[PDB]
């Protein structure tokens, strides 16, 4: 009855709930190379035999998508709805404040999300078609703001095209201290734009069943 | 007129419809959605498990005629996937390669009985379980239930009423 | 009910996923090359984490 | 006792040209060999099934002197002859068994004869089973038995694999019907060796023959009695009533210095087997490009094989030492003329050409660099586009290496826009110089 088995899946029927998709950047990939040299602490000053190597690195703005099945998680816990809500909140915190461990002792890219949008709908979808044009940076903008703007435009188009049919959609856009709003006007492109992770977890939990 | 065919749109950033040549480690997409692939998507849409589907639901669903139209034929991309055994017991790591179809779009038309098509289209508007494209790490980028059914004709005629 | 979470995350110059050679993992979308962090890498970081253990 | 004969019971799954899959026995198969097609998921399974069918036809022709004709179901006086000796094709018998031997004391699981299903030690991913609890039905056991003479790996202790040691590429000519398929590959020899499945171990001399070569038994094998139940097997998955859960396998070495040329084998220069050098990791002197169809298209087209005979079919099984890596197959339309040897030898070097392409660094550093790894990501897509016109490429009847070099142009521009992203002027010249990379044919 552990959370680590019911939500994520088997350790190594038991069908899970997560749908972690591949994180795809919103612009042209720019791979760069580094010419390191394995220097010697002892001077020596002889027998050079050049120690030139190469290591590749990159910097990107990734768009990440996750899904959670509520009915499957409830069936996995067989009725503990409070535990299901707690696991959803724990995953909402973890997926926001956890980074991969690959080569973080030499690059230390401990960055944080610049905006999280939580949505509830019947059919599944991914807003990957928003960045079919690679993001080009201009004078009065940066990469993050333009990516968020393209996401806002795609959300606007989707809610203009795929909406109603006795099924309104609900958004829960979040940004740290509201520094990156999701568009301007247009009913704020979603419901309340809030500026705290704890408030986002609380809003989702109180929307699902009025949980704690 | 009662509906005859059903339309499915399969398009995502990555997708993979495996084939029989994937036997040990290398997993390959063929070129396009297969009948067994889309008839697991439909089965997961109406919430039929792996058991209880072979005896009842699969024989009726396999009695269909389907055709796939291909736009943006896709670029095959390979992925170095490692499965860590341990972290029998050993510290070994298993290596494999998996193929994906990047930037692809497929239109599937399934033609058959009217009320079966109506039930399938009613199930697709709100699927019971999660719907992916071949592998669970590949969600759709456009809604699967995007085109309406109709009393069309044979599959060449059914694969012409979509822009 | 189907909860969906979307995130936009800009990263410092790093190398979070690798091929068998050493380059960062990439993919193709929209006519260009895009840096990619794989699905099974993200699921392994979320699992077995101190946040997910506390 | 327990009765199970090859001819009496249905164990071959085929598909008719009318679209109806079915499972039928041996007597029905050769009765209607001109109206169906063998349908096996694993290409090696149908290859060994065809090889056993060809060997049986060779023996019956050797004992009836009837040459099969095209478009006929089969020659007459073959079904009654196979019914004459129906006791020889016995499984789970008393004293007479088919493709089996004495009851050795060593006991092994039934999953050792199946390569795709994991066995003791190693790992068990991609196939969730356990030993002695998952069994094999009455057809998959014969499937594993027929795979013995041609796809036996080297293994650990007990290095001696079989008559071909490391399993090489197996090339054969295709058709659209089973009776038609046997006609293209019907090449009787001067002597039809000796039977090797007639219940005799038959210690021969140094020189062996076709009937004693195609039916080799590198390991002594004995299958246990069926166990009642209802579960399905781990290979084909059809629910049944009986299953086999264990077997007696002990290794046996072939005599050294044996003389045997495989009719469907490929050899490099001195009889060493040409295997498939496809792996998972990209290392030095190998860049992963998949579909090693170009590798065996020189030796097979150099020793009494420079004909058309319809279309060619390559079956390739790749393994290192004991561990199996992959199995694949490729069809090729081969209705062209002869080819110059130099260009064909250059064609059968694409792996080295692509590795030399990948190993070149971006600006020039040498030492031991991996070159440009972003090129290695686009190679398996460009090679799959070239393989569409694989029939034209071999005989230069509309295709060439210089024609194939234009496929990389569409993708190297997209790679260069990422490798030199600056909007300056020297970046444009760097992109223009990087776009021009093409593979270089070497021998
Ligand atoms: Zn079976």
């Amino acid at each position: 009855l552990a959370p680590d088995i019911a939500l994520c899946g088997r350790m190594l029927t038991v069908e899970a709930a997560l749908q972690v998709a591949h994180a795809i950047s919103t612009h042209i990939a720019r791979p760069e190379i580094d010419y390191f040299v394995a220097a010697d602490d002892v001077p020596g000053e002889d027998a050079g035999a050049g120690h030139i190597g190469e290591s590749m690195f990159a910097s990107a703005c990734f768009y990440k998508y996750f899904s959670i099945d509520w009915e499957q998680l409830v069936k996995n816990l067989k009725g503990d709805t409070n535990l299901a809500a707690h696991t959803v909140g724990a995953f909402l915190l973890a997926a926001a404040k956890t980074n991969p461990s690959g080569k973080q002792n030499s690059f230390a890219a401990h960055n944080y999300p610049d905006g999280i949008l939580v949505e509830f709908k019947n059919s599944p979808i991914s807003y990957a078609n928003a960045f079919v044009r690679p993001v080009s940076v201009v004078k009065e903008s940066d990469l993050v703001e333009q990516s968020i703007g393209q996401l806002s435009n795609y959300v606007n188009d989707i809610r203009l095209g795929y909406y109603d049919e006795q099924s309104p959609v609900i958004g829960f856009w979040f940004s740290p201290n509201n520094r990156y709003p999701l568009g301007y006007k247009h009913s704020k492109l979603a419901s309340r734009n809030i500026g705290n992770l704890n408030e986002l977890v609380g809003a989702v939990l109180d929307y699902i069943g009025g949980f704690k | 007129a009662p509906p005859n065919t059903l339309f499915l749109r399969l398009e995502g950033a990555l997708q993979s419809w495996g084939s029989n040549e994937a036997k040990f480690a290398l997993r390959r997409t063929a070129d396009a959605p297969t009948k067994s692939g889309v008839l697991g998507l439909l089965c997961a849409a109406m919430g039929i498990g792996r058991a209880e589907a072979a005896d009842s639901w699969l024989p009726k669903l396999a009695n269909l005629r389907m055709g796939v139209r291909i736009d943006r034929p896709g670029i095959r991309w390979w992925d170095f996937h490692t499965v860590g055994a341990g972290q029998k017991t050993r510290a070994e790591t298993l290596l494999s390669r998996r193929e994906y179809l990047a930037d692809a779009s497929f239109l599937v038309a399934l033609q058959g009985e009217p009320e079966l098509v109506a039930k399938l289209s009613a199930a697709l508007a709100k699927p019971v379980w999660a719907i992916y494209l071949g592998r669970k790490s590949c969600p759709p980028s456009r809604p699967v239930c995007e085109h309406p059914p109709g009393f069309y004709n044979t599959l060449e005629e059914a694969l012409s009423a979509v822009p | 009910m189907l909860i969906e979470i979307h995130m936009i995350q800009n990263h410092s110059p790093a190398n979070l996923n690798r091929d068998d050679l050493g380059a960062p993992k990439t993919c193709y979308f929209g006519g260009v090359l895009r840096s990619r962090i794989s699905s099974q890498c993200i699921k392994r970081s979320i699992r077995t984490s101190n946040d997910f253990k506390a | 006792h327990v009765m199970y004969n090859l001819l009496c019971d249905n164990w071959v799954n085929v598909v008719y040209l009318s679209g109806k899959p079915d499972r039928i026995s041996l007597v029905q198969t050769l009765k209607d060999a001109h109206c169906l097609q063998l349908a096996y998921s694993n290409p090696m399974d149908r290859f060994t099934v065809f090889r056993f069918l060809l060997a049986l036809g060779y023996w019956c022709f050797a004992n009836t002197n009837v040459e099969p004709e095209p478009d006929k179901p089969l020659p007459v006086s073959w079904i009654p002859w196979l019914e004459e000796n129906k006791e020889y094709f016995e499984l789970f018998g008393d004293g007479k068994r088919f493709f089996q031997a004495d009851p050795s004391s060593r006991i092994r699981a039934i999953t050792d004869l199946i390569h795709e299903i994991p066995t003791a030690h190693n790992l068990c991913h991609f196939k969730h089973v356990t030993d002695y609890i998952d069994g094999l039905c009455e057809a998959c056991c014969i499937k594993g038995l027929l795979r013995l003479p041609v796809f036996t790996t080297v293994g650990g202790r007990g290095i001696g694999a079989g008559i071909n040691n490391t399993p090489p590429f197996y090339l054969l000519w295709h058709a659209n019907d089973l009776a038609g398929m046997l006609a293209q590959n019907w090449q009787p020899w001067d002597n039809m060796g000796i039977p090797a499945w007639l219940g005799s171990f038959q210690k021969e001399s140094r020189e062996v023959g076709l009937l004693a070569g195609m039916t080799w038994l590198p390991r002594k094998v004995y299958l246990h009695d069926p166990v009642p139940g209802q579960a399905a097997c781990c290979s084909c998955g059809l629910p049944s009533e009986a299953l086999v859960y264990s077997c007696s396998i002990e290794v046996e070495p072939v005599p050294k210095g044996l003389e045997w040329k495989d009719p469907h084998g490929v050899y490099t220069d001195q009889g060493k087997s040409l295997q498939s050098k496809i792996k998972l990791m990209s290392n030095d002197r190998y860049t992963f490009a998949d579909r090693d169809w170009y590798s065996p298209l020189f030796s097979y087209l150099h020793a009494e094989g420079n004909s058309r005979q319809g279309k060619l079919w390559l079956v390739g099984f790749a393994s290192d030492k004991a561990k199996s890596i992959d199995i694949w197959d490729k069809i090729i339309e081969l209705e062209g003329t002869d080819t110059n040897d130099e260009l064909l030898a250059q064609l059968a070097n694409r792996a080295t050409a692509l590795n030399a392409m990948r190993k070149k660094p971006l600006r020039g550093d040498f030492k031991k660099s991996v070159g440009t790894p972003q090129i290695a990501d686009i190679i398996p897509h460009a090679e799959n586009r070239i393989a569409i016109n694989a029939g034209k490429m071999t005989e230069n009847r509309g295709y060439s290496w210089q024609d194939a070099d234009t496929e990389y142009g569409e993708l190297l521009t997209k790679v260069a826009y990422s490798l030199e992203p600056a909007q300056t002027v020297d970046a444009r010249l760097k992109r223009g110089n990087f776009i021009s990379r093409k593979p270089w044919p070497i021998i």
